[PDB]
């Protein structure tokens, strides 16, 4: 009743159960559908899902679950400073992890539940997309170092390619991936 | 829980749980305003911000202070866009330009 | 510790909810004292600016006036000036902080044989007249400044003191006098239990 | 109004008609500083950045309460030269004030 | 029986009255009386008496009665920040609130019940002192909208008078009111 | 309540009991630390207090995180060893001094 996860009730449900997804009425009040939080929501299942994942998803797959495990762990972290300084006042080894999350939060998470193709995603698409924002994560981190800033990263084509990635059907998606794989590879030596 | 059903395409009017909302959220963020200006003052803040604390102060004597007058759903409509009319255009982030462009502005 | 009845359950949950909103009140003095912080620091990087300028046109002022002219008529000129006393202050009242803030007199009026007697010195010496106008406004931005930083200093600190110390606190008294309170009540639902059972062991008695 | 570069830049400061010193050292320069916080030269003082940045010992040695002689760090004749440190500087003060590293 | 308007006897006994008037230990441990608790007391005849205050004290009295009421009411939810924040580093335009709310639990509610006046008090000396302490306020917040102190009003020898005035008897009250109001209403030019 | 039956010689090395003491009693004054730095600002501090912020995070990083391994007795007495070098001597109240000489190298 009151919003609290004290009672009997939850206790003892939380003490048997094996999954929790907390969902809030914030971030559903900010339109981000589904409204998990990826916060007080917890699994015990992964630890013995991992031959399964390795052997029909993809040969490193908790690494690049842990690798946003880590990455939104370090959003929720920092946004503590975004909160209070403001965001363009952030360094430049902060301000591509807040702009990762944001677009981990806006083309990863958030899944329109009644739209014709984004509603079902399976194990190879969802890779498909984390090994996307892994990647940029990856060579944008490489290459904020010697020749840019974070304005000459976060305005670049690939970018829109990533946040409409999701609403491709999986009959044309295992090619979609590739080229935007290539492009972002050659985007990164572009710059 | 039930108003999302109850407004909207030919119920009452069409423009009806986008200024539910705003009213919310104006009031929402005129109360506490309206608060911290004992230990600041009238004028240490910004422009808008004001406007929201006259819009929360007159909000509750023009629009909960009804009195006994047998108010119709047209006229408290009418007198909710009077209230919304004294914060700034573009401000009102929760509504189309469809509905501001035909209803708001007047007071 | 504290009386544990239904009506300081109220008074505890009461001042956890004035807590909870000065929390927030807080944190939104502190986002307006950042707002008026931040408005000032790029006025003192402005103020550098000009304070930097202005020295160096003294500067250049007086290597001219004591390069191409005597330093024993520099020191006669400027140990003719008498030192000029009369910098004044007032006072600043905001937040309850206070800080005096100064502005100076400077006369002019010390034309001493007012025909001067080198060509540079009235040149120099109104670039240094200057020179220490723009000084006296760096030394306002820097208090005002320094007042904003303790500030936001005073209220992180409070904010942090509040949450962590005076939020668990009520929550552990409220945990405290609710499992109190359920006591008394699983006291009194077997009492009647057992009033119940002793009067019923009477038609049983017959 | 003392102001405390040079003695050489101190009687310039007399040719515009305020009182400056000049030490060339620091302990020499505070205890100055020292006795023109005890009388008075109506409490404004900038001490040479290469030879004073931060005074402020001498504020809380002899006057904590008031603050009203103002320390200041200021632009020497053989440095000002070169523009001091004006954007790392606010970088420092930013670091120094409010805790965080900011890059604005 | 606890000292706690939560049992079976109050909370049986609140529901078929009006006019309930809640005392507390607080304002009877320093010697404050009556110990109305204002803060918790009510009384369903204030609407439906209007008529009679009007045709038999005075033309105004629901309108002075229900500005106490609302000063009263200002003053409480100030006593949040007053201490959550501290008396000072405030704003000058609700001090004179809270003072004016010191000035009203002085004089207006507090009665001694043993002084050979003052024990009975007839309404029109109630709405002389209510008067009094609302043209003060109304005349007091226009002088600082013009810009003053706040210790230059809290020692004023106006309100000595203010402080007295619930000890003169019911014969000298009108020639007593009259001079009283001519002095509050000029001693606020000479600020 | 025990372990002062269960250490020493014949049991474990000589130095246990002063081995748990010195690092209790250096994280104990490491939290202290960390709560101060919480309060008042960074500068506030001499060097050795900043040895024992380091001390403070070197602990809880290094000799509490060891995630799967089997450590044993010998291996953790001696990371407790080179944890303790990163304070000075001075700072060792504790143990007696023939063990600083056989170790903290």
């Amino acid at each position: 009743p009151g919003g609290d996860m004290s009672e009997p009730v939850t206790q003892s449900t939380l003490r048997i159960v094996g999954a929790f997804w907390r969902l809030d009425a914030s971030l559903a009040f900010r339109r981000h559908f589904p409204a998990i939080n990826w916060n007080g929501s917890y699994s015990l299942f992964t630890s013995a899902l991992d031959p399964w994942y390795r052997e029909n998803v993809a040969e490193d797959y908790p690494e690049l679950r842990d690798a946003i495990s880590e990455l939104l762990q370090r959003e929720a972290g920092l946004q503590e400073i975004v909160q209070l300084v403001g965001p363009d006042a952030l360094q430049d080894a902060e301000r591509l992890v807040i702009e990762v999350g944001r677009i981990i939060r806006e083309d990863f998470l958030q899944q329109n539940a009644y739209h014709e193709v984004d509603a079902y995603c399976s194990m190879k698409k969802a890779y498909g997309i984390m090994k996307m924002i892994l990647a940029f994560y990856k060579e944008a981190e490489a290459a904020i170092k010697r020749g840019v800033s974070i304005d000459e990263i976060l305005q670049l084509p690939v970018l829109e390619r990533i946040g409409r990635a999701r609403y491709v059907s999986e009959e044309e998606f295992p090619a979609y991936f590739e080229e935007a794989m290539k492009e972002i590879q050659g985007a990164f030596k572009a710059l | 829980r039930l108003m999302n059903n109850g407004v909207g395409k030919g119920k009452t009017r069409e423009d009806h749980k986008q200024v539910s909302d705003q009213l919310y959220s104006a009031y929402a963020n005129g109360v506490d305003i309206r608060k911290l200006v004992a230990i600041i003052g009238e004028d240490a803040l910004t422009e808008n911000d004001r406007r929201y604390l006259q819009f929360a102060d007159a909000f509750e004597r023009f629009f909960i202070n009804q009195g006994q007058q047998n108010r119709s759903i047209e006229e408290s409509l009418q007198i909710a866009w009077a209230l919304l009319s004294m914060l700034p255009q573009g401000e009102l982030k929760r509504i189309s330009k469809d509905h501001i462009g035909k209803y708001y502005g007047q007071k | 510790q504290v009386s544990p009845t239904r009506m300081n359950l109220l008074q505890r949950r009461g001042q956890l909810r004035l807590a909870q909103k000065g929390v927030d009140l807080l944190k939104k003095k502190r986002d307006a004292l950042v707002a008026e912080f931040f408005g000032l620091v790029r006025e003192a990087m402005e103020a550098r600016k000009a304070l930097d300028q202005a020295a160096k046109e003294a500067y250049a002022a007086l290597l001219l006036a004591q390069a191409f002219d005597g330093p024993e008529v520099v020191a006669g000129a400027a140990l003719g000036v008498p030192p000029l006393e009369g910098v004044e202050a007032e006072v600043e009242n905001v937040w309850g902080s206070k800080v005096p803030r100064l502005k100076a007199t400077f006369p002019d009026g010390a034309l001493l044989s007012p025909v001067g007697t080198p060509a540079y010195t009235l040149e120099a010496s109104r670039a240094f007249r200057r020179y220490a106008e723009a000084l006296i406004r760096v030394a306002n931005t820097e208090t005002r400044l320094k007042k904003i930083g303790e500030e936001i200093k005073k209220t992180t600190r409070r904010v942090n003191a509040l949450e962590q110390v005076v939020i668990p606190g009520i929550r552990a008294q409220i945990r405290f006098i609710q499992q109190v309170l359920e006591q008394r009540e699983r006291e009194d639902t077997f009492r009647l239990k057992r009033i119940k059972g002793k009067i019923e062991a009477r038609e049983a008695e017959e | 109004m003392a102001v405390i570069a040079d003695p050489e830049t101190a009687q310039g400061f007399r040719l515009a008609g305020l009182e400056g010193y000049g030490a060339s050292s620091a302990e020499e320069a505070q205890s100055l500083l020292e006795t023109l916080v005890e009388r008075g030269g109506y409490a404004l003082v900038a001490v040479d950045e290469a030879l004073l940045p931060d005074p402020e010992r001498a504020v809380e040695r002899l006057m904590r309460g008031r603050d009203l002689p103002v320390l200041l760090p200021i632009a020497g004749l053989k440095e000002a030269f070169q523009g001091h440190d004006v954007e790392g500087y606010m970088r420092e003060l930013v670091r120094k004030t409010i805790g965080f590293d900011i890059k604005l």
